[PDB]
């Protein structure tokens, strides 16, 4: 009974933990997203210079 | 003493249904209280199994 008692907040815990990697994860991804979009205008903005 | 032995007698008599009664009111209680121990192992070795259970996560 008091493993089980005890062991719930080791679960609950694990819950949390997962619940806040993937909200990190989704973070992470949304700055990775941006950076490339910018890295991407700056890319077609230095093709455009080097044709001309 | 013809008298005092069919009065023992009959006292006997009845000390001797009162243990046959006794005996099935212990029978019964005996089944009755096994089936339970037996209902709170069950419980037990369940119990077991779901704390693995929650600890293989």
């Amino acid at each position: 009974m008091d493993a089980i008692k005890k062991k719930m907040q080791m679960l609950k815990l694990d819950k949390e933990n997962a619940l806040d990697r993937a909200e990190q994860a989704e973070a992470d991804k949304k700055a990775a997203e941006d950076r490339s979009k910018q890295l991407e205008d700056e890319l077609v903005s230095l093709q455009k210079k080097l044709k001309g | 003493l013809s008298d005092k032995l069919k009065e023992a007698e009959t006292r006997a008599e009845f000390a001797e249904r009162s243990v046959t009664k006794l005996e099935k009111s212990i029978d019964d209680l005996e089944d009755e209280l096994y089936a339970q121990k037996l209902k709170y192992k069950a419980i037990s070795e369940e119990l077991d199994h779901a704390l693995n259970d929650m600890t293989s996560i």
